[PDB]
RNA sequence: GGACCUGGCGGUGCUUCAUAUCCCUCUAGAGGAGCCUGUUCUGUAAUCGAUAAACCCCGAUCAACCUCACCACCUCUUGCUCAGCCUAUAUACCGCCAUCUUAACCCUGAUGAAGGCUACAAAGUACGUUAGGUCAAGGUGUAGCCCAUGAGGUGGCAAGAAAUGGGCUACAUUUUCUACCCCAGAAAAUUUAGC
């Protein structure tokens, strides 16, 4: 509960309210509709001139829905509890058949040359928008940050590399991109060279590797994993990767997944793993804290039954099936080295803001670790804070103190 | 120091625009532990001036840079490795000077300062040469430098400069 | 124990696909509503939906096969095919109950024509 | 360490052809005017925000001198009826739509790994899932505010500029108007599909 009617007041630092309107309040983090770079948009279409007919529309849709509805692989432990429960009810072959149903069949996707094109036509634009929104968080609240180095685990189509260039292009000097699939690496380099096998890379310093380097000595300023931890075959694999990524993180670790229950639970495992440091004597002894979106390091209050996701509207790459703008629903967590900058953390709006006559509905994750459904009105809370919430939107911060 | 990663053989092949692993016509030492061993056998390079020949990918260059040298002069014949060496130089400000040219014709007597010139009868003059060159180029080079030692000129204007 | 370790007969009607409804399969419900000029096809459809639900809920595990809902004027003949597992007295009790309840629900003289079979009559296997 | 067996070659090149998809080939348009929109930037205290709820009554339509929404100011409240709000919730249920998951035998090799064909013939035969959408032709509950999320009043608000995406109109001589429904008289470059 970070909203007490009549007690909580807006936080006026930098002499905000006097010096600026309410529509530009510092908790505003909304990003206008994302347009991809023309070089990327042109390159993607050129690579698809061979086959972009009616079959491709069906293929792109099938892949998009399949990836969206994927569940995390069922760990064995979950499997025996389901097995015994069905066993007691029946009282082995019958149980297994009843276990093939009511359980999710998780399969590896071998990203070959064919399925790599379908992925690029389905997730390049969507993935780019989600990562751009995540990076906007780091820029907006810390505009002095000028990273010189970046690593991207699970670099399928290079969306992270392009998004990082659009924000920190004047200071980044190295883009390490890791991806086990040869075809995806082949596709990602074509996209940097204007969609042709021969050309000059549009971004300088991109390094492509097939295996994740494992060494605490080499440490990157921004480590990014976007829509990649969901492709790992088990929780042990996710545990090992996230530990390595954190060990090689210099300032910020940006993890982004789908805005589903499977995605959100995945990131809360990684969030707890980094926060609950287990290494006895790490090379980098600095602690970790959640830079965004959580205003606390306490357990997620929405992880029980609900999820936590955010939305970013973007303009899809022109195709035979992309006409109207789309929305990218994603889950994110950003983990930063060091300690929180100050004690004046602000609630996060984690759900669409509903504007109604003279009152506004905001669902806030508060610094104390609890969600608060606040209906803000001018009479109860005040003219200033009501106007701040009137202009706020999904994924913004609410500047409230005491 | 934060130096860029050593290029891999695939990156080397693409950089040389060969598109294959058979038309390379060259061998590289892409193991930093062996290059560390070589630079260790080269002696104590603390605040020393090193003349490197035939770097290529730059494993020897990185190993020398990790040693606390004062200034590393690097002469490379192939232009295609110069961007990588320039990234290396950007990583280490002021410790790397890249020159394009042939080691068989490059003039080293002018490269370094005249204050490093010590008498012949004294100890070696804090200037070292290190090299992993093609075997078709090291024999002419050593013959040329043996002549220079006989004349106490060229790289040996500074004194009894040591070579590895 | 681990995911890698974890990872049919048909009747005549079940066997046939929909595109045989006028070639090999027939029609279960029969009424004049859908004909050109005739009215209340939607009402007859709703009647059939409720009636099938209620027959399947009143004779659980007894119906070997789908019903046949025939209509002559007011008359509503439910020609169902059932099994011989449940006792005959319960068949009679249920028949009386269902006829009376459906007659008072549709306000028409509903009737039942059960046909018991020793077991489901298989046509083939799919 | 010697000999042998099955291999896989996530294989690599050339030779020939089948060589349809895609090429060439054929038809047709798709630039330009005028207005309405999607997105961006700028600006405001504010919403070029909406009419099972207004102008508009040739087509359409914009702001209407309407009401709701917004901004700045104010007033009342035990009020209406143990008042009132459409305020949230299908991220509560149901319904409805949609996503995803759910062989045997016989021979050969000395009875080794192993192998088995010739036609004028030589061992071969047989339901769950979803921070899903929908509160417009549908329901059952659950929460909120009640000196205000209720009821009123006084003023204001009715944007500006591009680059690109889409859409609507007229665009003619093989045409147009009258009579007829065809023998009359007067006018004046890329692409995109398609067989
Ligand atoms: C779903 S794509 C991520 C897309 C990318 N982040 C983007 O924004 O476009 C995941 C990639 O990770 C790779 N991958 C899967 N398992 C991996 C592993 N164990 N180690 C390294 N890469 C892996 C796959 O080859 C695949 O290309
Ligand atoms: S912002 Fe709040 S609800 Fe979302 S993941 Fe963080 S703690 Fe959970
Ligand atoms: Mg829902
Ligand atoms: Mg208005």
């Amino acid at each position: 509960a970070a909203l007490v009617p009549g007690v909580t007041q807006v936080d006026n630092k930098s002499g905000f309210l006097q010096k600026r309107p309410h529509r530009q309040h510092p908790g505003i983090l909304k990003l206008p509709h994302v347009r991809l770079p023309q070089a990327l948009a042109n390159g993607a279409q050129l690579l698809l001139l061979g086959s972009a007919g009616p079959t491709m529309e069906n293929q792109v849709q099938t892949l998009t829905s399949y990836l969206w509805s994927r569940h995390l692989p069922v760990e064995p432990e979950e499997l025996q509890r389901r097995a015994r429960h069905l066993e007691k009810k029946f009282l082995r072959g019958a149980v297994l058949h009843a276990l093939r149903k009511t359980t999710y069949h998780w399969q590896e996707l071998s990203y070959t040359e064919g399925l790599s094109l379908v992925y690029m036509a389905a997730r390049l634009d969507g993935g780019f928008a989600a990562v751009s929104r995540a990076f906007h968080e780091i820029r907006a609240r810390n505009p002095a940050f000028q990273p010189q180095t970046l690593m991207d685990f699970g670099s399928g189509t290079g969306s992270v590399t392009w998004a990082a260039h659009s924000i920190w292009g004047q200071s980044l000097r190295e883009y390490m991109c890791v991806d086990r699939s040869a075809a995806m690496l082949v596709l990602a380099e074509k996209l940097l060279k204007g969609g042709s096998e021969s050309g000059e890379p549009y971004i300088p310093g991109v390094f492509f590797r097939q295996f994740l380097p494992v060494s605490p000595k080499v440490q990157f300023d921004v480590v990014v994993s976007a829509f990649s931890l969901s492709e790992l075959p088990s929780k042990a694999d996710r545990t090992e990767v996230v530990q390595t990524l954190w060990r090689k993180t210099g300032h910020f670790l940006v993890l982004v997944e789908n805005g589903t229950k499977a995605g959100h639970s995945l990131l809360m495992d990684a969030r707890d793993l980094v926060l609950k440091g287990k290494e006895k004597s790490p090379l980098d002894p600095r602690p970790g804290f959640v830079f965004a979106p959580c205003p606390h390091e306490l357990p997620c209050p929405q992880l029980t039954n609900l999820a936590c996701s955010f939305s970013q509207a973007y303009h899809p790459i022109p195709f035979s099936w992309n006409k109207k703008p789309k929305e990218e629903k994603f889950s994110m967590v950003i983990l930063a080295r060091g300690s929180p900058e100050e004690a004046h953390r602000w609630p996060r709006i984690t759900q669409p803001v509903l504007k109604r006559p003279r009152h506004v509905h905001c669902h806030l994750c508060c610094p104390d670790g609890h969600m608060q459904h606040a209906v803000l009105t001018a009479r109860r809370h005040g003219r200033d804070l009501y106007r701040c919430a009137r202009v706020s939107s999904w994924g913004d911060l609410l500047p409230v103190l005491t | 120091c934060r130096l860029p990663p050593l290029p891999t053989i695939r990156e080397i092949i693409k950089l040389l625009r060969l598109q294959a692993a058979k038309q390379l016509s060259q061998n590289f030492l892409l193991d930093l532990r062996l290059t560390d061993k070589i630079v260790r056998k080269a002696g104590n390079l603390t605040n020393a001036y090193v003349y490197e020949v035939g770097p290529g990918p730059g494993g020897i260059t990185r190993s020398i840079l990790n040693a606390d040298v004062a200034e590393l002069l690097v002469v490379e014949k192939d232009t295609r490795f110069i961007p990588g060496l320039q990234m290396l130089s950007d990583a280490a400000p002021g410790k790397l000077r890249i020159v394009h040219g042939d080691v068989l014709t490059f003039k080293v007597e002018k490269a370094f300062s005249e204050s490093l010139k010590r008498p012949w009868e004294d100890d070696p003059p804090n200037v070292h040469i290190i090299g992993n060159l093609p075997f078709s180029v090291s024999t002419p080079l050593i013959i040329k430098w043996l002549e220079n030692i006989s004349c106490r000129d060229g790289p040996f204007v500074y004194g009894r400069t040591q070579m590895t | 124990r681990e995911l890698p370790c974890a990872w049919k007969p048909v009747t005549y009607e079940e066997a046939h696909a929909p595109h045989y409804i006028a070639h090999r399969k027939g029609w279960l419900s029969l009424h004049t509503g859908n004909l050109d000029g005739e009215d209340h096809a939607a009402e007859r459809t709703v009647e059939d939906v409720f009636l099938r639900k209620f027959m399947w809920g009143t004779f659980p595990g007894c119906l070997a096969d789908q019903l046949v809902l025939k209509r002559r004027g007011n008359q509503l003949e439910i020609c169902a095919v059932v099994l011989r597992q449940l006792s005959p007295h319960k068949y009679y009790f249920l028949v009386g109950y269902s006829e009376t309840l459906l007659s008072y629900f549709y306000k028409c003289p509903v009737r039942l024509h059960l046909q018991t079979v020793p077991s489901k009559v298989v046509y083939k296997y799919l």
